[PDB]
């Protein structure tokens, strides 16, 4: 099934080029006709000098007849180099422009609603994903392809003109076939194991090695010198016997199957002089049949080394692309055009009887009812991590809750446009990564220039930023500390502005110093919009307004601080840290 | 020559496989000549010499053959060890440096250079011993024998390379200038899939990300013209080689029809010198094809050989030491990164505290009590003896450093608890977590203290990790201990625990507390101030509480 | 082209030896006979390097040679009978049979 996936992959693309990969058919057929007709030619046009050598040794001919055959042996081999042209510059134009529409189509895919892919799968997989199995269908397209293709052609056309040349010749020469065949069979299956056992095994060590050459400095004050050499040295070893089998298996297909046209030439050769000396009586034919062959023989095991070396490539290639096709089948999930498309929260935002989880069984939370007002903001805290933080989650409506309501005013999530739910609400996490580009990039991930200035100081990182070499164009993609990442997060949401705002522990690793920067850098973005937050540490946000604590997903108090504490309960234990 | 220097080991496999390779060589361009005699005997109709000549043919096929796996089993050995042992070699190199020597890279770096770099060697490696000594004897070969075959030929053999040369120069400065380029731009597609990928949580968060794909759109796009370019080149050069072979090939049968007059046999010759002449251009054009790939081990043998050349910044000094005393002093010390004029002193059995500004180099001081830095200029003695004076065995055996980040291993944290201290029996195990106050939780565990930890160690979480650092860092029970913020992370409920617990372990017992919070420091005894680079002051906290200005703008908080 | 020289009458038990050269043509060499009214058929090869082979008719009793320098062959004729009555041949060819206008011999 692997393979008809694999097919539909590439026809889901290749449907865009019909015309021209079908030009390319007709193209690579006249080529490699030409260039299999091409040993009859000289072949008998070594006869023919033999035959004109004849007459020079009493008639002197014009060698008339041989300069003919020269001729269209020559015409011939030009227009073959002329086809070869024309169909490999089409065939890497179409490869090109296809490599493009799949890459392209790859992106767009992934920038779907597949967030369920990325929650679920590790993402050293999913990058993974990527960075093979496209990689190498992109090299398959680039130079494997084309070689099968071309090879395969040339194979069956040669076979029928070797049979319309001579019938027993070819009929031996080709018995080579069956110990060739079985040889690269062999081969390539104990290749594609050992080499897949190797990558693991290098994989492995490799991650051992990652890790120890990242902690290096605890090695280095308590000197884990010996233990962990002995550790490496060990993996070494087994990696040793697993590199060299794969290495060993990888590199004997091609000298194996150079030898096996080395013994191919050779026995042809043996049955050609056999053929012509007990056989037909006209010598000058038979050696331009021999020699004939023996150009056949050459370019006929050319064909299967070809194929040969490219079946590692075209078979991972294919493995890849069912991986692709895995993805590509995977539901957007994207909204419709739900024609709701809000434009003002009306500060009347609530939840209603949530239940959801990760999956349907077990649901992290139930029966979630909070509602907001006009800028005010709601304090929560629970469990640790889950429990807590994924009701934020559906707050983005990154998930769908199975049953219950979230509204923003009376509409729920399900109303409106996400693009204008993602425009009206802003979030920030806890990693609060960063990209590529310079600190303006980054802030504005947008249409402005002079609002950054705004936000930085509203950040209270403004300085940070003057601090750098060239401001704001200061490129980054390391070098820069913690907090200010999450400063940079938090300037980016103020610029976005959005209506409402989700916060969650902002104080993971910081300072006293930097969490009270961090303190007044959240006031700013309360202070004119409504929020929710996440907090664990209780003194960062004991001025809320209201307050909702939560069991595994089920609230069970709510206030004011002073409510809440003058009231027994969770909240009052959590604050005694106090 | 390092390539070399580590293939001393292995050059009694290396001349065999190289003989295996001349053997190869030698049977592929003899079974043309010997072609060439047996249709000269068609021509000369000497049936025993025909049968004579077959079977001498198809045996040196064989030989040929069994010379091929021979050869690369052989070759195969060779490039896993040189690679295994350079591996090896690194890995030691690195495990010997100091910690600036590692700062010289980033550990990215050092890891990429070390393992992508390594097997980038071995395969090239591979493919030096298996196929680069064949091209330049077959090519040599080929010539030599081909003008010995036909003579009045030479001429065209040398027409054929240079014009083969030519177009190989045209496409050695073309795919080259095009192969940096889109090397680099194949890369960046990576670079920014990775980014917007861990940022999949942001990127979606805004509509931003129909931009970031517009963006990757146009990356693609200026990737497809060279993509597009280069693949005209094979197009070109392609179709180029095998015109001119092919143009080769009929010219010599052309043209040797000028002189079969006095000579015919020539028309035997004719058949093995085509051969011999598309394989010396074939030859020619993997030759230049695997030297240009040759320069990417070019460098990465340049980028592993200053990593393996490069001294550390520590060495051992004459003899081993005495057991420590106890005692640290600084004599006017100096660094950069950044210290300067650093001078202090404390006794055995002394707690002391310090605290400066963030970033201002929040632990480096105390850094350099462990040797993976040194002094500038000044000096420090600990117990009486010099940085220069004492050796690595008693450091470790006397002294400890918390990092300032917690750092955990994969396997059991057993190991990683017993990394302190090498046979730490369990009992002192759970000595140490009860001074961290660990033992319930990791009881709570699968097993305990052999339950396993990721490699990242993201089954646990930050306060748990700073716990079984500080853990890491008294099971060894060293005369010193460093403690560099451990309380800024966990729950703010065990500090007073983990403080106390330190308050009854102190018996000869000295230790430097770092942290920008001075709640955790007022039970020190002592206390030092410091500001980017300048000591501020010693005293203790009630003293600097109006002492010195520095104190007041941190106690405020 | 070849040249013969050598056949003439002869008695049955006579030795002869026959002689041709080539047109400074370098070949394998051999001797052919036809019978009055008989098909050209072979009678003995030699070899360019100098190793030869005969026909059972004249196994034993008719001996070839060459001389490389010149590529002139010999064959000696020894102990006729009277079957042996016919005219001979030296060939020396490539492809096509190049063979000389040859020479009668009559064992009588």
């Amino acid at each position: 099934t692997d393979l008809i996936k694999a097919s539909k992959f590439f026809y889901h693309y290749l449907k865009r080029y019909k015309v021209s990969f079908l030009f390319i058919f007709l193209a690579i057929f006249a080529a490699t006709y030409l260039q299999v007709k091409a040993p009859q030619f000289v072949g008998e046009a070594i006869q023919e000098l033999a035959k004109y050598a004849v007459n020079v040794m009493q008639g002197k001919d014009d060698k008339s007849a041989f300069v003919s055959v020269i001729w269209k042996l020559l015409i011939f081999y030009v227009l073959t180099s002329a086809a070869s042209f024309i169909y490999s510059i089409l065939f890497t134009q179409v490869v090109g422009k296809s490599t493009n529409r799949m890459r392209i189509g790859l992106f767009n895919k992934l920038e779907k609603l597949t967030i369920r892919f990325f929650d679920s799968h590790q993402d050293g997989e999913i990058l993974s994903r990527f960075t093979s199995d496209l990689d190498n269908i992109q090299n398959s397209l680039n130079q494997a392809l084309l070689q099968v293709l071309t090879n395969i052609a040339l194979l069956v056309g040669v076979l029928i003109m070797m049979f319309r040349q001579n019938v027993e010749l070819a009929w031996a020469t080709i018995a080579s076939t069956p110990i060739a065949i079985l040889i690269a069979v062999f081969v390539i299956s104990k290749a594609r194991k050992y080499v897949d056992l190797q990558q693991d095994e290098v994989g492995k060590l490799n991650g051992y090695m990652d890790e120890k050459i990242s902690g290096q400095r605890v090695i280095i004050t308590n000197g884990l010198q010996e233990e962990t050499i002995d550790g490496f040295l060990e993996q070494n070893e087994k990696v040793r016997a697993a590199t060299y089998k794969g290495q060993v298996y990888s590199g004997l297909l091609f000298p194996m199957m150079q030898g096996m046209s080395l013994v191919n030439t050779a026995i042809v050769i043996f049955f050609g002089g056999w053929l012509a000396i007990n056989g037909s009586v006209d010598r000058a034919a038979a050696l331009g049949l021999v020699v004939m062959f023996v150009q056949y023989s050459q370019q006929y095991y050319q064909p299967l080394m070809q194929i040969s070396s490219g079946y590692s490539m075209i078979q991972l290639a294919v493995t890849g692309a069912r991986r692709l096709n895995e993805m590509f089948d995977e539901p957007d999930e994207i909204r419709p055009e739900n024609g709701e498309k809000l434009e003002e929260i009306n500060k009347a935002v609530a939840l209603n009887h949530v239940v959801f989880g990760y999956n349907p069984e077990t649901p992290v939370l139930k029966d979630v009812s909070i509602h907001v007002d006009k800028g005010e903001m709601v304090a929560l805290v629970g469990p640790t991590g889950s429990g807590k933080t994924t009701i934020m989650n559906l707050m983005n409506r990154f998930y769908d809750v199975n049953e219950g309501a979230v509204t923003f005013d009376g509409v729920d999530i399900r109303e409106m446009d996400l693009d204008s739910l993602r425009s009206h609400v802003g979030i920030v996490l806890q990693e609060s990564v960063l990209f590529s580009g310079t600190i303006r990039e980054n802030i504005a991930f947008e249409a402005t220039d002079e609002e950054i200035v705004q936000a930085a100081k509203q950040a209270n990182i403004h300085e940070f930023i003057v601090n750098l070499e060239q401001g704001y164009d200061t490129e980054i993609t390391n070098l820069f500390s913690t907090g200010q990442k999450q400063l940079v997060s938090i300037a980016r949401t103020i610029i976005t502005n959005p209506e409402l705002l989700i916060l969650d522990e902002a104080t993971s690793n910081v300072d006293t110093v930097t969490e009270a920067k961090i303190q007044k850098a959240m006031d700013e973005a309360i202070k004119g919009r409504t929020s929710f937050v996440i907090a664990h540490r209780l003194k960062t946000i004991l001025n809320a307004d209201r307050i909702i604590v939560l069991r595994d997903g089920e609230v069970i108090e709510e206030g004011n601080h002073h409510e809440l504490v003058e009231q027994d309960g969770f909240y009052a234990e959590l604050y005694k840290n106090q | 020559d390092l390539i070399i220097q580590h293939a001393k080991k292995y050059k009694g496999s290396v001349v065999i496989a190289l003989l295996a390779v001349i053997v190869m060589v030698v049977s592929a361009l003899w079974q043309p000549k010997l072609l060439q005699q047996v249709l000269e005997a068609i021509m000369n109709d000497d049936s025993d010499k025909m049968k004579n000549l077959g079977i001498q043919l198809i045996a040196i096929a064989g030989l040929g053959l069994v010379a091929g796996v021979i050869n690369t089993i052989f070759s195969a050995k060779v490039a896993q060890g040189v690679s295994a042992d350079i591996r090896e070699a690194t890995f030691r190199k690195i495990q010997t440096f100091s910690f600036g020597n590692i700062e010289k890279f980033s550990a990215g770096n050092l890891v990429v250079r070390l393992t992508n770099d390594v097997t980038q060697i071995q395969n090239v490696i591979m493919i030096a011993l298996q196929t680069l000594f064949r091209i330049p004897f077959l090519f040599i070969g080929s010539f030599i024998l081909a003008m010995l075959t036909l003579p009045q030929l030479w001429w065209v053999i040398v027409a054929l390379v240079i014009a083969v040369i030519l177009i190989s120069m045209l496409s050695f400065s073309q795919m080259g200038k095009h192969f940096m380029i889109i090397q680099n731009l194949i890369d960046k597609i990576n670079g920014i899939a990775k980014e917007n990928l861990l940022g999949i949580r942001v990127v979606k968060s805004f509509v931003q990300e129909k931009n970031q794909l517009s963006r990757f759109t146009k990356v693609s796009e200026e990737l497809t013209t060279h993509n597009l370019i280069v693949g005209s080149l094979f197009a070109v050069m392609i179709p180029a080689f095998m015109l001119v072979a092919n143009l080769a090939v009929v010219g010599s049968i052309f043209f040797v029809s000028n002189l079969v007059k006095d000579d015919p046999t020539l028309i035997g010759g004719v058949a093995s010198f085509m051969n011999y002449l598309m394989q010396i251009m074939m030859a020619i054009i993997i030759g230049g094809m695997m030297m240009m790939m040759t320069s990417r081990a070019a460098v990465s043998i340049k980028r592993i050989k200053e990593v393996m050349e490069t001294e550390p910044d520590v060495t051992y000094k004459k003899v081993p030491e005495q057991e420590l005393i106890g005692s640290v002093e600084f004599d006017h010390v100096s660094f950069r990164y950044t210290l300067k004029d650093i001078s202090f002193s404390i006794q055995p059995g002394e707690m002391i505290g310090i605290v400066g500004a963030t970033g201002a180099g929040k632990s480096t001081l105390a850094q350099l009590i462990p040797r993976l830095f040194d002094p500038t200029e000044g000096k420090i003695e600990v117990g009486g003896v010099d940085l220069r004076e004492v050796n690595e065995h008693s450091l470790r055996k006397t002294v400890s450093f918390v990092l300032q980040k917690a750092i955990l291993f994969s396997g059991t944290i057993a190991q990683n608890l017993r990394h302190g201290k090498r046979d730490a029996s369990e009992a002192d195990m759970e000595r140490a977590s009860g001074i961290a106050q660990a033992k319930e939780f990791i009881e709570k565990l699968a097993e305990g203290y052999d339950a396993p930890v990721e490699e990242r160690s993201n089954n646990f979480s930050g306060g748990q990790k700073q716990r079984l650092s500080i853990t890491r860092g008294v099971i060894g029970e060293p005369k010193i201990l460093i403690l560099d913020d451990s309380t800024s992370a966990l729950d703010a409920r065990s500090e007073r625990l983990v403080r106390e617990a330190l308050d009854k372990e102190l018996k000869e017992t000295t230790t430097i507390v770092i942290a920008q919070k001075i709640s955790s420091v007022v039970h020190a005894d002592r206390i030092l101030v410091l500001d980017n680079g300048r000591l501020v002051g010693e005293g203790t906290h009630e003293e600097l509480a109006a002492t010195n200005p520095v104190y007041q703008e941190i106690y405020e908080t | 082209q070849l040249v013969e020289s050598g056949g003439g009458l002869v008695q049955a038990g006579d030795t002869l030896r026959l002689s041709c050269e080539a047109s400074r043509s370098f070949n394998r060499m051999g001797w052919y006979r036809q019978a009055p009214g008989k098909q050209r058929d072979m009678v003995a090869h030699i070899f360019s390097d100098g190793r030869t082979r005969y026909a059972d008719s004249v196994q034993g009793r008719f001996t070839i040679s060459r001389d490389n320098a010149k590529n002139t062959v010999y064959l000696q004729m020894n102990n006729l009978k009277p079957e042996d009555t016919a005219v001979y041949y030296c060939n020396g060819f490539f492809i096509q049979d190049f063979w000389g206008q040859g020479t009668p011999v009559t064992v009588s």
